[PDB]
């Protein structure tokens, strides 16, 4: 039967609508907050870079630059030129790049050979030449400071002081988008971690920010039949369960679990002290909507069957229970939601009684429905109660001004103590939310993400002469929906990590060190698989490859060793010199997690002395590889969408050149087809097959033209496609 | 099933790539382009088996083997060797092992048809 979504996603003009006024009030004074344009400031610095290449050539001091750094200038100029459209502005760049060619070919002839293998490989050879430690060398800003002997404007200062870590942050949109998605390939040694003068710099969050600022504001359009648009009839609670005390199995919080001859459970959830009746009507109407569209969405969870939503005298509820047992409402009438669900629906995903076989498949069930329903337009913002208002931001560096590093998770075990991820799948479905509430000035967004919607102040942003605070951050008001989108993805995957960590800590307590490391190794593998499965649902990328793209940016060994270290309490029984001696094993290049707090024995780092925290008091989380893993995950998802977007925008051009809708010469048509191959996904063949078919069709529209440059790069696509048609035909 | 997993995901990614609106349904206009990428340049596929007007992946991985179990697979495996045959009638001496080392898979390719 049918399988589709009731959500069609597109683009809009601006998310800055019904937003709070962009103003910081500081001590009676009111300070306007102003956007610093990204692309307008980007082109300024490139133009300064281009003008500075001229001053470098006129200065004759080409030998004062290492050949590796000249190879950067040349390759970028060659890449920037082919990204250019009109032949006049294109040749001005090629004029600048030729003296760097006659120098390299004359003076450093071996470097000339090596990059000449790249120029025959790609229209943007710089994106591959920067697949390694060379990307940490900012050659563009180095030349600007050396030859542009003139102070930069206040905006150019802000852009540079924000994107100092690499030159790729100055590339035009197609080159950065392509360089970023190609930095995860099998031949890429790029990790955003440079070591300064004994300091180690991480800029994995800066990649995602430089990517988002070039994007267009997303907008999701929910169908007429969606759960949040279709007018719903009243809940038909025609039947009333007969609350039997002998069949009262248990009492989970405020839910009474009742036994039943069918070996399932009839659960009755009671009105809480503060919850209105609507919160219970919602859980009913969502379970129905999901049971209805279960097949249509391929929901793997065992959804509960809703039975009734009706009022009940509190005297009956209080009398029905006399077991172990405070949280219900006061005295008269407790509104009720009664449902039927398996016994799995009540074992939390972190139950120590789950073997790795059952846990793994129950985790996979949850992460599937989590992201499958996300595309449908349903968001679950209350899966767990995580705090550092006070809620925890998974992608915190993208949503706040200072936000140097991640946050301290306070409970991390009491946060997922009663998580809404069960062994049966999703639970508590009433705490749902339309995805549109992420892309609009809802009560949710302006309360929890007020700084992202307002604009951000810092004294370094203040212009004493202008009276305004200027920042790149205030540009996010136009795009804030996309930020909360990717934050939601990491939010989901973080709750899986705290759940797995709770399971790990509980089964390894009172346990053979090599047998205990086995549990933590597999739990590291379940998290890596879970992130990769999300990329598959969101981008169509084969999970097997999305996992390899992931394992270029995230170290599964470190993540296994940091989780085992910081989620178990055993490090509390270590002395100061022996503790730092063991932290080197979980990081091994990165700086040890520096902290000052007193270690609570038997627990570890704890603010309240009872429950373990994840990090020092006002410090960051020591789970550093988790922070990389979440940022690598959301950068692959949004970075893939953007590459596919830049891919399709070029695919139109070549279709308008071949079909005749745009008149252009031959060697300028092949340039359009060869550039399309650079915008294909890494590892994706049918994209490369398509641009091969487009190429052959071009050699019929321009049969008189030579194909010296575009021969080998399309031959390998032919050899790869040929070799697949004998490998994929070895049935 | 009757379609192997090696090309199921290839169909899944191609469908999810051209499903530009993310609805899980694809239109006829784009459908032609997804097959040229998948390796078919058909004549008139407007004859199909859908619900009313458009098709999902469920309708895709069923419609596609109907058009995949038609192919002259022998007419293709010969064409793949022509991409490697230098002059003619000589597929490859050592390239057979090499060109299969890293394209899609390589695990002890049975060395039959040897220099016998
Ligand atoms: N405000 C809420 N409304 C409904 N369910 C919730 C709410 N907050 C948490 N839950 C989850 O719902 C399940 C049943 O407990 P309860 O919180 O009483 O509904 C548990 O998994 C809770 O974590
Ligand atoms: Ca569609
Ligand atoms: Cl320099
Ligand atoms: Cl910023």
């Amino acid at each position: 039967v049918k399988q589709y979504y009731f959500a069609r996603r597109g683009e809009t003009s601006t998310h800055d609508t019904s937003l709070p006024p962009p103003v910081k009030v500081l001590s009676g004074r009111s300070i306007p907050l102003k956007e610093i344009p990204f692309e307008a400031t980007r082109n300024e610095l490139v133009q300064i870079y281009l003008t500075s290449i001229d001053k470098l050539i006129k200065s004759n001091k080409l030998n004062s630059i290492p050949s590796q750094q000249i190879a950067s200038h040349y390759l970028f100029l060659r890449s920037l030129a082919n990204s250019e459209t009109d032949g006049i502005k294109k040749n001005q760049i090629l004029s600048l790049a030729k003296p760097l060619g006659t120098y390299l070919a004359s003076k450093e002839p071996h470097v000339w050979k090596m990059i000449n293998e790249l120029i025959e490989k790609s229209e943007y050879p710089i994106i591959h030449y920067l697949k390694n430690n060379r990307a940490h060398s900012n050659f563009m800003l180095a030349l600007i400071h050396e030859y542009h002997k003139e102070p930069l404007t206040k905006n150019q200062s802000a852009f540079v002081q924000k994107f100092r870590d690499s030159s790729v942050f100055l590339f035009p949109n197609p080159i950065y988008t392509a360089w970023l998605a190609h930095s995860y390939d099998e031949d890429s040694s790029f990790n955003p971690m440079f070591r300064e003068r004994l300091s180690t710099n991480f800029y994995h969050s800066t990649l995602t920010d430089n990517l988002l600022l070039r994007t267009e504001p997303k907008e999701v359009t929910l169908s007429s039949e969606h759960h949040y648009k279709k007018e719903k009839g009243p809940i038909d609670s025609s039947f009333r369960y007969q609350m039997s005390s002998d069949r009262l199995l248990r009492i989970q919080g405020r839910t009474l679990l009742f036994s039943t001859p069918q070996n399932d459970v009839v659960a009755v959830k009671v009105q809480k002290k503060g919850e209105p009746k609507s919160t219970l009507e919602e859980e009913f109407e969502m379970a129905d909507y999901l049971l209805k569209h279960q097949r249509r969405l391929d929901v793997h969870s065992k959804l509960p069957q809703p039975l009734g939503q009706y009022s009940v005298k509190k005297s009956e509820i209080l009398e029905i229970s006399r077991g172990s047992l405070t949280l219900i409402d006061d005295s008269k009438d407790l509104e009720v939601y009664v449902y039927k669900a398996p016994q799995s629906y009540f074992t939390y995903l972190h139950d120590k009684n789950q073997d790795l076989e059952d846990l793994t498949a129950s985790v996979k069930t949850n992460v599937h429905d989590l992201f499958v329903l996300l595309r449908e337009g349903i968001v679950f913002p209350q899966l767990a109660d995580i705090f550092h208002k006070g809620r925890y931001q998974a992608l915190v560096q993208l949503l706040n001004v200072l936000q140097f590093q991640l946050g301290r998770i306070d409970k991390w075990q009491k946060a997922v103590e009663y998580v809404n991820l069960r062994s049966s799948g999703l639970a508590d479905l009433g705490d749902s939310l339309p995805i549109t509430s992420l892309f609009t000035s809802s009560d949710f967004t302006k309360h929890y993400f007020s700084e992202l919607l307002t604009g951000g102040y810092h004294p370094t942003f203040f212009d004493k002469s202008s009276g305004t605070a200027n920042s790149l951050f205030t540009g996010k008001r136009r795009l804030f929906g996309n930020y909360l989108y990717l934050n939601t993805i990491a939010e989901y995957l973080l709750v899986i990590q705290l759940t797995l960590g709770s399971y790990g800590d509980k089964v390894t307590r009172d346990m053979d060190k090599p047998k205990k490391e086995a549990v933590w190794r597999e739990l590291a593998n379940v998290m890596f698989t879970s992130c990769a499965e999300a990329i598959h649902i969101m981008t169509g990328i084969p999970q097997s490859r999305a996992l390899t793209l992931l394992k270029q940016r995230a170290n599964i060994e470190k993540h296994f060793r940091q989780t085992q270290f910081w989620m178990t309490p055993d490090y509390s029984k270590l002395d100061e010199d022996t503790l730092q001696m063991e932290q080197y094993s979980i990081y091994s290049g990165e700086p040890e997690y520096e902290f000052t707090d007193k270690l609570v024995s038997g627990v570890g780092l704890s603010v309240d002395g009872v429950h373990q925290d994840l990090g020092g008091y006002n410090r960051e989380s020591p789970l550093r590889e988790l922070e990389k893993l979440l940022y690598a995950t959301v950068t692959l998802i949004e970075g893939t969408m953007q590459l596919d977007k830049e891919f399709f925008k070029q695919l139109e051009q070549v279709e308008k050149i071949l079909s005749g809708e745009i008149k252009t010469d031959a060697n300028s048509c092949f340039e359009a087809v060869a550039q399309l191959l650079d915008l294909a996904r890494p590892g994706c063949h049918f994209q490369k097959r398509l641009v091969l078919s487009y190429y052959e069709e071009a050699k019929l529209k321009y049969p008189s033209a030579p194909t010296d440059a575009y021969d080998s790069r399309f031959q390998v696509v032919a050899r790869t496609n040929a070799a697949i048609t004998i490998q994929r035909f070895w049935r | 099933d009757q379609l192997t997993e090696e090309q199921i995901a290839e169909f899944k990614e191609a469908f999810s790539l051209f499903d530009k609106d993310g609805d899980g349904t694809i239109t006829t206009k784009e459908l032609g382009t997804v097959m040229r990428s998948l390796g078919q340049n058909p004549t008139e596929a407007e004859l199909q088996d859908m619900i009313n007007e458009v098709d999902a992946d469920g309708n895709g991985t069923i419609d596609f083997p109907e058009f995949l179990t038609m192919m002259a697979r022998k007419m293709k495996d010969t064409d793949s060797e022509e991409e490697i045959r230098e002059a003619f009638r000589v597929f490859d001496k050592d390239g057979n092992g090499y060109i299969s080392a890293a394209e899609l898979r390589h695990v002890m390719t049975n060395l039959g048809e040897k220099l016998t």
